[PDB]
């Protein structure tokens, strides 16, 4: 099946560099557009990788195959190459851009004012910035996993948010963004409705 | 288990004095005394560790005024096949 | 959703100790009192830590968040705050404390003269304690998780047992104890009596 | 307790041996010698099952992955009669026969032809055997539950000159990674799918 | 025992807490207290030190290493009272005082304007604090002994406005990674050297 | 080829084999055999050494560390005659007589009575065997060579009723650290350190 | 100081394959050109990669500051490509190429026909490929480190090998291959050959 | 049949102390203690010849510390009249 | 069919040793021993040219320390006649 | 299996003192004796490995003083294939 089908136009750069803290394949560079293939069962990921790689020339990143379900990434400079091999990814699924799954929003709050207690677990939990105490916090679940970047990459168009953590793999997709309280409202506006303007079932 | 504690006196007066002292000193348990010929008898002590330590270096010292000390020593584990084969009061 | 809420009056040493290894947080000492309040989705508790954090001075030391459940700690010496803290989160969640999930016990079993051959296994998978040989090991599931580490604590007020593990977070919620025979007896029958004694859903 | 996977390897290759080798946590297994993997439900009492294996015979533990809700054990000897006799104790003691295991799905298979360098660098990164090289063919396999992978890893050696990639015997899924050559993955892949529709049990 | 690093820090700053809280084995610092490091040769000895500072006053251990060859230890506090009279109690049980120590050699300070994406890619991978992001001038230090490389970061975020990337105090060399604006890594990096070369020592 | 360490345990108490088991890289040592210790440098030379072993006897390996500078090695087996006759045959593939081996120079011993709690969260942050509890006595131990550090573990659990938290062979210097109650700690150091200054060599 | 400079002309598949397995950066494909340099001090090799990356277009794979010195690869389809980021490295340096180490080889030995029981040991050691037990093992420690990733290419170049291990960072630099009797005697003697014709500082 | 190990020591503390380290250092059998007189006491650890010997080379480096070591000697195949006629825990 | 090695030794003892240290050192197949009288005896392994080119240069090296290696030889491919007239032990 | 233990005399004589001084000196098992013509006789001992180990260097040192002793060699662990080839009473 198809559960996430994203197309960044653009990797903001601070999604650009977690990615590179994270992944386990060519790092992107800012100023890519990319493109996030979530399918169950995962396995069948490498069937959807080589049907990119076939077709354009796209290099991929990430490639995680978690439990059940199969996360995919590509990029390239050019935004015809990544959609290219997008509809090369929906003819060998089989499917449409309309099949993925429409992205629940499991929970979506605000803290303000983070006590340092609660900040040096976040830091303890988290790859990307810092938290710092006094900072407000962002939080954020997506299901599926994949459109949690979405949520990421649309978040750092709109404010000067400190993206903490993004996973998109696994059962529920995670956000952590931080700033000060106007940034993280903005931020927040924006990526609950980059969340409420993807299509799906 | 409980730690092994020895006095050996050429003489059973000494061996009665050392046996006295050291159940006086701290809590450790008078199992018996070994004959093995020769004037040579064995008090032989068992408790735990902190108690043998502070049994055996007092019932010395108590037994070096009226008699020879041949040996003096404390195993702070025996194994079992010791307490199986050799008489520690502790045959199952 | 609560799943897991279970004051504990005073961690005992060897689970103080294991949280000590474990947890990614201000880590406790014993003698002092915790909580252990596990909710469904993961991330809510990042809210909740927060609802802890405003009210009371208690620390907080395990915050698991895990595929969709999530777990969080808090302690201090006085049991006052720790239950301020309590009536705080619950106040929070707006949810009574008999409203969590009352623990069902998945697998009790207690395996008599443990041999070499899984003594070496059972210490390669483990954190706490090393098992030894000869030694009978103590088993526990509990679901929901959290509520193992209740089981985690009146075991060692019991008897003279080695904490192997506990893993209070997950699906299972797991217990590996060990030592002699009769002591894991009388772990074994009180940590039973103490999953036992909670009342739920 | 549910009996997901009760499988017998008469032999391990010597791929899957030192495939064990690199990843178990246990006594490590050679080539030549019989084994046997159990995976139940829950996974915690897979300790009650191991210890019922080693009163009983000679055989040594190599694997025992405690999963989220999963237990998988392996027991290997040299004897297959000590290994037989460890599967009969094990069997006794959950007291459902050799028929009571989950019989497996094939949720995917797959032949990929000439891997492209951009794919082949993730894929050696994302698993610990045989490294695979750029323009080799990749065969893929997934079956439910997890457990009997290792069968359609073994058997695999036994068909062809294929690299064992990866062998993931313990989760929700039961994931093979093997690459090669086009004929030797082709005769790899038609051994192992005739080894798992061999495997009878329940659905 | 060599006493070759004794520094205290008077007030963590905010990135430099938050850092330390992210590589402690112990209890985590809040921003704000005070602190302090002492490092000495050989490593294991250390847990001598840290005794005497915890019998004696209220202070905290956040960061206790023994590696291949030293010993480093934090202890810190809200009270600077309590924090310096087990800095007291540390050079007491040592039996050194402060002017025992090694004065920071500073082998390597480096300004790297506009750090390219595919250098930020690998520096953003080795470090644990915060991200480099690409076109952001890098600050690089190298600090021998190490322990005083956290003084080095320390002054850093208390005089301008950097991102700590990383600092690594521990180990044959006190490596410090920060990263802003070209201003103020400018600044940071004058008041960083001014810091690290504005204490006494031993040769 | 430098021989640093050659030490013979003639039989592995539980707790050290039980910790071995779980540090070791290989075959895990079962309480009760007999097991042998080599260390050489420079390291990669031990794969020769290693080799004269297991085509000699029929002892197993547990720890094949070769790190940054030095090479050690572990062999274990039942008969203790198996475990001498390799010993016997890696000393002539060295080509060295037994007594060329360093002697071991206790560098760091001390009790630490009465541990805190804030002590022990870390030292229990920092080693894999044993835990140590608040107010129970710890034993920290330094050797060098690395590997007789495993002989000053042995020797003090054949002594008293200890904790084994750490042990470490392998690095520039050997760690040991024991815990428990004051007169076990005290008989255990007695112990340990009259096993280390009775093993001979070239100094 | 410039210890290790080795241009790599064309990497191998299974060092390409290998380098993208412990690579922290961007992986290198086989037919790439390539590039290592390592220095002591450590983190002054910053300085140096930077100004490759302001030159050319070339792409960093492995750069390691390790405890003690400092290792940067560098790679690019085109070879005028690598050795002018190489130039460009050397420049920053203020050192001619041939400033570098003559390699010194620490050990180097083949083990015919290993034990089962030391394959265990060796596939539980190593990120690359396997070793079967009963296949001859070929190890090679090089000083400096760098130059051991010119022995895992070479050899690879010159025989059906399986490259079990290649460490070109810390105190010494680590080569295990693995294979038949006779593949193994060729490689070996190719990696002589390829660590026999560096010329440099001795 | 089994090989023979034997520690005399003049005094009961050395051959208990010996008769310790004997049965931990290796996997023998404890099989008791001859007393002939005068002091004189002989602890028989009996098994496998790898073993008797890597023990009884403990036993005397343990009884040396504390006691007076009179003989120390191994026999790898005793005689099978000697275990007939003498008292070393295998008469038939 | 496969190639041919071969270790003649003046005495018994250094042919067993080269007869282990051959089939140790490879995978080869020690097909027997022949006995030509005067005290030389030749042990003959069998197998592919590298594994018996292996073999005998180990059981060479391997038996000049116990005995006296009169002569080694390894034959990469031996004509069928000879495997069929002489014992090799493949003779069909 | 069991561990190798070879020596080889030039005359039937000293053979038979090894051979006795072996047996004699240790658990081991005289399995046969080897004649390879030309006054060379083998004798073999096969058991565990530390006691041919003291079982050849002793029937070595008796075997010296009244005969020519050409080789003495201990294989703690022979090869599956030596002793299914190789006469030494383990061949199954």
């Amino acid at each position: 099946t198809l559960r996430t089908y994203i197309f960044l136009d653009a990797l903001q750069p601070q999604l650009a560099t977690f990615i590179g803290k994270t992944a386990r394949g060519f790092l992107p560079v800012p100023g890519q557009a990319s493109l996030w293939v979530e399918i169950a069962p995962g396995i069948a990921i490498n069937r959807v990788t080589d049907a990119a790689l076939k077709a354009t020339k796209v290099q991929p990143a990430v490639q995680v195959v978690e439990r059940a379900y199969g996360l995919l990434e590509v990029h390239h400079f050019d935004q015809g190459e990544v959609l290219a091999a997008g509809s090369t990814i929906l003819d060998k699924l089989e499917v449409r851009e309309e099949g993925r799954l429409k992205p629940q929003v499991m929970t979506h709050q605000i803290i303000r004012a983070v006590e340092a207690y609660q900040t040096q677990i976040i830091n303890r939990n988290s790859q990307g910035m810092m938290i710092l105490p006094g900072e407000s916090l962002f939080i954020l679940e997506t299901q599926p996993a994949g459109y949690a970047v979405l949520a990421a990459n649309e978040a750092e168009k709109a404010a000067n948010v400190h993206l903490v953590n993004v996973t998109p793999y696994g059962a529920f997709g995670r956000l952590y963004l931080a700033g000060s309280e106007a940034e993280i409202d903005a931020a927040a506006e924006a990526a609950e409705a980059a969340i409420r303007s993807v299509s799906g079932v | 288990a409980d730690a092994l504690g020895m006095i050996e006196v050429r003489g059973f007066v000494g061996m009665v004095e050392a046996a006295d002292a050291m159940v006086k000193a701290a809590k450790v348990e008078l199992i018996g005394y070994e004959k093995t010929g020769g004037g040579y008898v064995t008090a032989v002590v068992r408790g735990d560790v902190a108690a043998v330590k502070a049994a055996t270096e007092a019932g010395q010292r108590a037994a070096e005024r009226v008699g020879e000390v041949v040996a003096v020593h404390v195993i702070p584990r025996p194994h079992v096949n010791v307490d199986a084969a050799l008489p520690l009061g502790r045959t199952p």
